[PDB]
RNA sequence: GGACCUGGCGGUGCUUCAUAUCCCUCUAGAGGAGCCUGUUCUGUAAUCGAUAAACCCCGAUCAACCUCACCACCUCUUGCUCAGCCUAUAUACCGCCAUCUUCAGCAAACCCUGAUGAAGGCUACAAAGUAAGCGCAAGUACCCACGUAAAGACGUUAGGUCAAGGUGUAGCCCAUGAGGUGGCAAGAAAUGGGCUACAUUUUCUACCCCAGAAACGAUAGCCCUUAUGAAAUAAGGGUCGAAGGUGGAUUUAG
């Protein structure tokens, strides 16, 4: 459309002219120094990241306008014109007809992408139909270029990885070598430094663990991690500690003694420990009171 | 100033200044609503105390009959307030200070006994820009007349310096400086012979306002008014106060009204200045820049002064001294146009730019007169690159371009052959408001028929040729109903037929039936060549019968082409020898 | 014309209460110091209870300052709730969000 | 103080500068009752 | 208090109850009558106020206007009869509506 | 249910500028403030009389710019240099939008003892985000 | 109207020429067709030419990298340098020893009078008093609430005159009459 | 934050040493332990200037006299 | 250019720190920048520093008359940037200082700064 | 009267469910005692409004005077105002909300079906439905994508407010408007919600969880002092040392 072609050349005249106002008129400006440019330009300040000022080409500004399916003839181009969806019947047309000539010599795409590819609406079983026929493709027996068909509307995967992340070992302070990591638990903070070797001592604030914590249950807490990996008496400690309660202060402890001692017990084992749940934080925090009740979830007298 | 919305922006000088006078109106507008309700602002909120914003009492608190009633309606100015109540105090006999009857005396020969103007005077300057070009001679015997006060015999002023018991040497130099003001020259004259005669002092400005009552004194020579020049300045030295710039200058400006015989005295005028030590001002220079610029003139010697003035002037800033500073610029460009000189044009040009001298264009008037001049110097002897730069860094930033300045800018156009540039100048003119200006559009449309061009030029031309049509057309009821001028069809006719815009070319053809006008045998014969190319026969015996109604006397010819180019019926030949024969 | 005659009486209230704060201010320390003798305050009491009851300041209602609105006046911006719920919920008044925390 | 505010609306409304479509309201409409009532 | 004023669009929405009028004014034109420069009269540059004979005959044209007004709004519309008055038998709507289709009927 | 600024569906005739349109609790995310004074931040102390000139201002122009003023204005507060930037309409003479202007580039600051600027930005019609 | 100014404007041209001051907007200035605004469903971004929320954006065009560059090659102009005083903060302290805290808190509207802006406090070092020994225990039993012990550091507040000046000369005058109070040898020292 | 507004140059010894404006009766008597006690007050006094600490101090002084 | 070297020796300020309270961390930290990249060219040493968010959120009835447990809960977001100026000169000041200052933003926008100019007792 | 269309209902059928709701279940309470605070009733010369869910520590994030519109008594007339009115109607309304909603529908414009009736429009191995727009959803706030917030249309209930303010209609302007001064907020009784208890996982003291000792309960009442205020409600001490023995039916919340 016209309308597109003059907005191209608005945004390039533009985009040479945004870079004469900064300093990089040299003809190379790219997309992230132009998003950068508009950020400084005009202060944004709108929780919305679509709610706040743009410089893109128009191409991914303006939608995709579908051309236009027939001439001046009348007669429309695609021989499926009159079944209202010819990409999508083109494409099933298509597949069937790989099948039948394979039949004869012997993640996936979501609904929105393919809604997207084939810049037509689409109905939940149209979809559901569409996979069913691609996965009598593939687990029937086809060759390369069905393989890139399927391919092309295969996607990737992008998997994450669950090993706990190793500290490195500070081999430091006069000779010693230990790991300083931290952690965090209903508003309580720790920051706690073990060294490799030591047969056991902690220093909690300046004191032991005795006198920071007088209950057993805490004692407890903080024997944890050992008591899983079996090096008891083996490390020794030292943690600072601020902020939250007689429990949280001993939870944030307990997590950050387990996760430097991660370095210092082997791979498999901090796997196991983090399967035996010391190496995750606690999401679980306080909530709010809401107008009009007497609690978080609590509410207040008769309702019905 | 203005708005920097599209819809907002003034087109022309015109409409500039309508904008301007307009804002200036909702600002007096403004004040006189504050002022009349000065209770509705008295609550000041800024700190430190602006008095500049605080509104301003104009009533007298003071309604005693007391001396400070009267200094306090002298300093509002109420000039009938302040004569009612001083006549009040001779009734009550109280004895009126020789200072305050002296301010009274101030404002009585200040205002020529009148109130001042309600309006603030900016006024007196609506002549229209259609008469820029004849007869300063008349338009100065009708320009040179502000409608001011005439000093009235037996007037207020007079009354009370006659009523005073002590004359001073104040009372009488403001009393002569009242009627010089309002053109008493020859009471002004008799009284200083009276402060002559009562041993009193005369001031600067007494001494000034005193030379120019003798030079606008009626019926005496130049060499008898010089003389008596030189006897008032020996009485200012024996006097012993010391001459000044403004002295000098009115001295200049008299001069300037003496014309030829007045050149050599302003030189020994401007040595004696040298000499004495004051620095000779802008307005000193443009008074002798414009007593030696007369026309008529055979000389131009007189002329040359203009570069003995550069040449003490180049590289100086200058700050405000006297009023006709800003006047200084508009009359060197006004001898840098009259002279044609591209380099000194530009050495005052720079001079201009030197500091703050750009200030000393003054007034929106002056402004447009210069950067006039300057452009038409620069589109009649530079080259077009650079006038087109000059083009560019100055339209419409520094000033918008006057009606006749379009016709030039094309000139040098013309001159150079660089008719592409021809288009875009016609968008902005129609831009700056010259949609309907018949000599320009004119200009346009011969310079752009003139010659064949290549063909995304022509269909260029085609395009600005279709508005101009459009604009013609989209003139109704205007008591300048302008007929169709038969070159301007004849060129639109010859350029849609350039660039291929047949139909258009054939309905305007049926426009010239129309309108009458006789249409130019290069178009006819454009005309038969597109019958030629379209091979239509009713066309080609259109153009012919056109030809006939109008009986060209190229219709034969036509029609012998006709015969020679065409499959015609007989019917149709017939016709066309009918026509002939009417013709013949 | 001022909203209603409430706000025109503390609009009174104020202005009376702000001459006469400097007489009111001397005497009444004078009442609440320990130094002077137990009668020699009996009198500056009369002075008290005798200055006029409008501006005292115990008759000071922070109202609204756009529509009279005794009860339910936030100090901050001198507005009512339904009135600063207006102009915050119509975009005009700067910072103000919805809470969602 | 609500007077200058006020009285100031009024003047320049009276001046014609101010066009408040309250006071279009209720001249209106005080119109119209007078008419009958 | 012009404080407590309002816009007219809100003023009406509760007047008419219907969810369950300026157009006669020039720019400057005041009671007072103080014609201004940029308002009213154009842009001579002299400040002047008219007087109590050019304000009465003038305001007395504007109040002539508004009655002429309420007469353009209470004419009497002719409506063809269809059957009887006050049915919808014998009313003929107009041409039926040209056809996107470029039609005509 | 909620009516605060909210305007409701009509019959998908009904012009409506994004201003309009966008309800209390998109209030800056996704809106922002007509009005930038500082003074509803942590420590400061006018923030009330700043109010309640606010008012005052959107009444003023809007009297004073009669049917006009396309959608409602920006009254933004640096320095002592109160900002009316407006989003005017192209109906009315342009001597008449320079006079009122000028009538309020002084009128306003002679109320509120400061430079008061006015930017009008004309435009043609009364924008429309959507038709409710 | 009238073909903007913005496609009549070129490249290489001088942005800082084009906006001197801070300003609100005003597109048709602006060579830039910025889009603000939450999309509707089938649509865009709203344009440039009208916007409110590319109004209510404080707007930092005036002031870009090159006009912060150029700008202060003027302003470059008012500056002197500081001595070799070192940025060892002991070498300032050896050098020039009190410290004072004299702030402005600027607002922006009609008026500038915060009364709060008159805080002045003042910190001095004995270690940099250098003329103090048991006279040393006679100004901390004199001032009771300051000196903390882990840094030796002496905190007089002044706000009780309506000027930073004349706050500025209290610390000073309070600061000198607690130091000639100090070595004041008083006639009680002995009995203690 | 403090421009314009000189107080005729209080400078620091007018505002809190109301001594030179005690005018000292016999020290030993409460009303000059008053006049400590208000005097000490009107020092801590930054709102107020220095004439209205003096017209304070003045109010007193009449009325104490006064009984 | 007018300069004008009078006759005093220097103020010698020490840490001008400058507290950047606002509505809108996209206003600040645009802010940071061109007080960075000005104090660079300027040769003032500046540092960066991010005071942290207070909201002030409170509470109000929805419905005019009645219906208090339908609350309406209202906050603002104040957030600050320390931008601290250290060793730096007394002329050096009334310039950078000055500059940002007139350059100020505004609603979103306070400039509150501490000086700690240096001296020699008496 | 006959026959239908649509909706509501059914102590209406089958199936699948609810999960803090439906039951069986789990924890802490209400209902029993005292106190605080609303409301009803009684009372008084003494406001008004809310009044099953969706009123009842509700307009009030708040009444000694003020507030205040109530009452008594006495005064004011172009009255802070080109007046005013807290006069009547929320069954004329704007405004801002409750409720279903702890929902998912509301739908312009077409098209088809029903012999061209009110109306209706389903089958993916598919039989007429296509759909812009609002709503859920999505995107945002807070610590995550979780949870909690916000959000939740059309309409329902002439549901709530002319007393927040504005306001149509009808009324008053010797009045129903304006001001000053002093009182109104008491319980033979009742009920809603909270607070504290009836102790032994308790009580007092240190300590802020390794002791000693006891083997109880008023934030009421009277007295003293203080805070603030012109003028005492609040606060501390003193004194005292109630009823009360973990509360039936029913019910609340998670
Ligand atoms: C007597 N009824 C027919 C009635 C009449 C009017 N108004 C009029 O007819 C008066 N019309 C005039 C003034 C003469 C023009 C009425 O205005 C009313 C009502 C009914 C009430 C009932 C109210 C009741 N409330 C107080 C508990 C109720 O049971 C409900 C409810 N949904 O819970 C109501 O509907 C009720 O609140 C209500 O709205 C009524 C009226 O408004
Ligand atoms: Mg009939
Ligand atoms: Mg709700
Ligand atoms: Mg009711
Ligand atoms: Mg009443
Ligand atoms: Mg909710
Ligand atoms: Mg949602
Ligand atoms: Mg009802």
């Amino acid at each position: 459309e016209d309308f597109i072609k003059k907005q191209i050349e608005e945004f390039n005249i533009g985009k040479r002219h945004l870079a004469n106002m900064m300093g990089e008129d040299p003809e190379t400006f790219t997309q992230e120094d132009i998003d950068r440019a508009i950020a400084y330009l005009f202060p944004s300040g709108l929780f919305e990241k679509r709610a706040r000022p743009v410089m893109k080409h128009p191409e991914q500004i303006f939608p995709r306008q579908r051309a236009i399916q027939w001439g001046e003839d009348g007669r429309p181009f695609h021989y499926l014109f009159y079944t209202g969806k010819q990409s999508y019947y083109s494409l099933m047309h298509d597949v069937y007809g790989m099948l039948l000539n394979l039949e004869k010599h012997q993640r996936w795409l979501i609904k929105e992408e393919l809604e997207e590819m084939l810049v037509e609406k689409l109905s939940d079983l149209d979809y559901m139909q569409f996979i069913r026929l691609l996965e009598k493709l593939l687990t029937s027996q086809c060759g390369a270029a069905e393989e890139e068909f399927v391919q092309r509307f295969r996607r990737s995967v992008t998997l994450e990885s669950k090993k706990q992340l190793i500290e490195p070992v500070q081999y430091d302070e006069q000779g010693m070598a230990f790991s300083k990591s931290e952690g965090k638990r209903k508003t309580a903070k720790a920051e706690a430094i073990v060294y490799k070797h030591g047969s056991g001592r902690i220093k909690v604030n300046g004191i032991d663990y005795q006198l920071y914590f007088p209950i057993t249950q805490d004692r407890e807490q903080l024997m944890f991690p050992f008591h899983f990996v079996d090096r008891l008496g083996k490390h020794d400690v030292t943690c600072t500690v601020s902020g939250g309660g007689r429990s949280a202060q001993a939870g944030a402890i307990r997590l950050a003694m387990a996760k430097a001692l991660c370095s210092f017990v082997t791979e498999d084992e901090v796997e196991w420990m983090r399967q035996a749940g010391l190496l995750t934080t606690d999401p679980r925090v306080r909530e709010r009171k809401k107008p009009g009740q007497e609690g978080a979830r609590r509410k207040f007298t008769w309702k019905k | 100033v203005f708005q920097d919305d599209p819809y907002l922006m003034p087109a022309s000088s015109l409409e500039s200044r309508s904008f301007l006078l307009a804002k200036k109106s909702g600002e007096n507008v403004a004040k006189f609503i504050i002022n009349s309700y000065p209770k509705y602002f008295q609550k000041d909120i800024a700190e430190p105390h602006i008095p500049c914003l605080m509104p301003e009492y104009f009533e007298p608190q003071i309604k005693d009959i007391s001396e400070a009633a009267l200094k306090e309606r002298i300093e509002l100015r109420k000039v009938k307030a302040s004569v009612d109540m001083f006549d009040q105090l001779l009734q009550a006999g109280t004895t009126v200070s020789l200072e305050t009857t002296n301010s009274l005396l101030d404002l009585l020969c200040y205002y020529g006994d009148q109130e001042p103007s309600t309006d603030y005077h900016f006024q007196q300057t609506g002549q229209s820009e259609a008469l820029e070009e004849e007869n300063d001679e008349t338009s100065r015997r009708k320009a040179g007349h502000q409608f001011g006060v005439t000093w009235r015999a037996k007037n207020n002023a007079e009354r009370i310096f006659s009523l005073m018991p002590e004359k001073n040497e104040h009372s009488y130099c403001t009393m002569i400086r009242g009627m010089v003001k309002h053109r008493a020259y020859e009471q002004a004259l008799n009284l200083y012979t009276e402060l002559l005669n009562n041993r009193l002092h005369a001031d600067v400005y007494t001494f000034n306002a005193l030379i120019e009552a003798t030079v606008c004194a009626i019926n005496e020579k130049f060499e008898e008014k010089w003389s008596k020049i030189l006897e008032l300045l020996r009485h200012m030295v024996a006097q012993k106060v010391k001459p000044n710039l403004q002295t000098f200058n009115t001295i200049l400006k008299c001069l300037r009204r003496f014309h030829v015989f007045a050149r050599s005295p302003a030189l020994q005028v401007l040595r004696e200045m040298k000499a004495i030590g004051i620095e000779p001002s802008l307005a000193t220079y443009h008074h002798i820049i414009r007593l030696f610029d007369q026309p008529g003139d055979p000389l131009k010697r007189s002329s040359f002064i203009i570069y003995d003035i550069m040449n003490e002037l180049m590289g100086k800033r200058f700050s405000p001294k006297d009023p006709d500073d800003d006047k200084f610029f508009q009359s060197a460009m006004s001898i840098c146009s009259s002279l044609r000189d591209l380099e000194l044009a530009y050495q005052v040009h720079g001079l201009l730019k030197t500091g703050d001298n750009w200030k000393f264009i003054g007034p929106d008037q002056h402004r447009n007169f210069y950067y006039s001049k300057f452009f038409d110097l620069i589109c009649l002897m530079e080259q077009i690159d650079v006038t087109l730069k000059w083009y560019e860094d100055l339209i419409p930033s520094a000033y918008f371009p006057h009606s006749q300045t379009m016709i030039h800018l094309l000139q040098a156009l013309d001159v150079a052959n660089r008719l592409e540039v021809i288009p875009k100048i016609w968008k902005d003119s129609k831009e700056y408001g010259h949609t309907f200006r018949s000599d320009l559009r004119e200009e346009i449309l011969m310079l752009m028929a003139r010659d064949k061009h290549p063909p995304e030029l022509q269909v260029a031309f085609a395009d600005c040729a279709a508005d101009i049509k459009s604009a013609y057309e989209s003139q109704p009821i205007r008591q300048t109903a302008q007929d169709w001028p038969a070159t301007s069809l004849n060129c639109i006719a010859i350029l849609f037929l350039r660039a291929g815009r047949t139909q258009e070319a054939w309905k305007m053809l049926g426009l010239f039936r129309k309108h009458n006008k006789i249409p130019r045998s290069e178009l006819l014969n454009e005309l038969m060549d597109s019958a030629k190319v379209s091979n239509s026969p009713s066309q080609a015996i259109e153009v012919v019968e056109l030809a006939s109604a109008f009986s060209l006397p190229i219709c034969e010819g036509l029609t012998q082409r006709v015969m020679s180019d065409f499959a015609i019926n007989q019917e149709q030949k017939e016709a066309l020898s009918n026509l002939t024969a009417l013709t013949s | 014309h001022y909203v209603d005659w409430r706000m025109w009486r503390d609009v009174k209230r104020r202005k009376m209460a702000y001459e006469y704060a400097d007489e009111r201010l001397r005497i009444n320390s004078l009442r609440k110091n320990t130094i002077l003798p137990k009668i020699l305050q009996d009198v500056a009491d009369e002075e008290i209870a005798a200055l006029p009851r409008d501006s005292c300041p115990v008759r000071i209602r922070n109202r609204c300052v756009m529509t009279s609105r005794p009860r339910g006046v936030k100090r901050r911006w001198r507005l009512s709730r339904i009135v600063f719920r207006h102009l915050a919920d119509h975009g005009q008044l700067s910072g103000i969000q919805r809470a969602t925390w | 103080n609500h007077h200058t505010y006020a009285e100031l609306m009024q003047t320049l409304r009276f001046l014609g500068l101010y066009r408040d479509e309250h006071q279009d309201f209720m001249d209106e409409q005080k119109r119209l009752k007078k008419l009958r009532g | 208090s012009f404080f407590t004023k309002l816009t007219a669009d809100e003023l009406w929405k509760g007047a008419l109850a219907e969810t369950g009028l300026n157009r006669g004014q020039i720019i400057g034109e005041g009671r007072y009558g103080f014609l201004w420069p940029g308002l009213n009269v154009p842009l001579v540059q002299t400040i002047a106020q008219r007087s109590k004979e050019e304000q009465e005959k003038v305001e007395a044209d504007m109040i002539q206007q508004r009655e002429e007004w309420d007469r353009k709004k209470k004419m009497k519309v002719k409506r063809e009869r269809g059957w009887s008055g006050n049915s919808w038998g014998g009313i003929s709507l107009g041409p039926p509506d040209p056809g996107p289709c470029g039609e005509t009927y | 249910k909620n009516r605060a600024a909210r305007v409701r569906v009509s019959k998908g005739d009904k012009p409506v500028t994004y201003e309009e349109a966008h309800a209390p609790h998109y209030i800056a995310h996704r809106k922002g403030w007509l009005s930038l004074h500082t003074g509803n931040l942590d420590g400061e102390d006018h923030a009330a009389e700043r109010t309640v000139e606010d008012v005052f201002l959107r009444k003023f122009m809007w009297g004073t710019f009669p049917g006009c003023l396309a959608d409602q204005l920006v009254l933004k507060r640096r320095g002592n240099q109160l900002e009316i930037c407006a989003v005017v309409l192209r109906q009315l003479s342009p001597h008449k939008y320079y006079f009122l202007v000028g009538y309020s580039e002084t009128l306003l600051s002679y109320f509120y003892k400061c430079p008061v600027r006015l930017h009008l930005q004309t435009v043609p019609s009364k924008v429309v985000y959507k038709y409710l | 109207a009238l073909p903007p100014r913005t496609e009549k404007m070129a490249v290489d041209q001088d942005w800082p020429s084009v906006y001197p001051v801070a300003a609100p907007f005003k597109p048709s200035a602006v060579p830039l067709p910025v889009r603000m605004g939450y999309p509707v469903k089938k649509g865009v971004p709203m344009a440039k030419e009208g916007n409110l929320e590319l109004l209510k954006i404080p707007n930092f065009l005036h002031l870009t990298p090159v006009a912060i560059k150029k700008h202060c090659e003027a302003l470059k102009d008012f500056c002197t340098e500081w001595p070799a005083a070192l940025d060892s903060d002991e070498k300032c302290e050896k050098h020039f020893p009190i410290e004072i805290d004299s702030t402005d808190y600027v607002s922006s509207g009609p008026s500038v009078r915060n009364p709060r802006a008159r805080v002045v406090v003042l910190r001095v070092k004995l270690s940099s008093l250098n003329l103090d020994d048991h006279a040393k225990k006679k100004l901390i039993k004199l001032v009771g609430e300051r000196y903390c012990k882990t840094t030796d550091v002496l905190t007089i507040k002044t706000d009780r005159c309506p000027l930073r000046r004349q706050n500025y000369d209290y610390a000073v005058y309070l600061l000198t009459v607690l130091y000639h109070e100090s070595w004041n040898t008083e006639e009680w020292e002995k009995s203690k | 934050n403090e421009a314009g507004f000189d107080d005729d140059g209080s400078e620091f010894h007018e505002h809190i040493f109301l001594e030179k404006h005690l005018e000292s009766f016999p020290k030993q008597g409460p009303i000059r332990h008053f006049m400590e006690l208000v005097t000490c007050g009107l020092s801590k006094n930054p709102y107020l200037s220095v004439k209205q600490k003096v017209e304070h101090i003045e109010w007193f002084r009449n009325y104490f006299n006064e009984k | 250019p007018v300069v004008t070297i009078s006759d005093e020796p220097d103020i010698l300020y020490k840490r001008l720190s400058v507290l950047v309270k606002g509505h809108d961390k996209a206003v600040l930290d645009s802010y940071e920048y061109f007080a960075v990249l000005a104090a660079k060219e300027l040769g003032i040493s500046i540092k960066v520093h991010e005071p942290p968010r207070k909201i002030e959120r409170f509470t109000l009835l929805q419905s005019v008359h009645i219906y208090k447990k339908h609350r309406v809960q209202y906050e603002m977001r104040t957030l600050y940037r320390c931008l601290e100026l250290e060793h730096l000169t007394g002329s050096t000041a009334d310039v950078y200082l000055e500059y940002i200052q007139r350059n100020l933003p505004e609603g979103v926008a306070m400039e509150v700064t501490k000086t700690q100019l240096e001296q020699l007792p008496e």
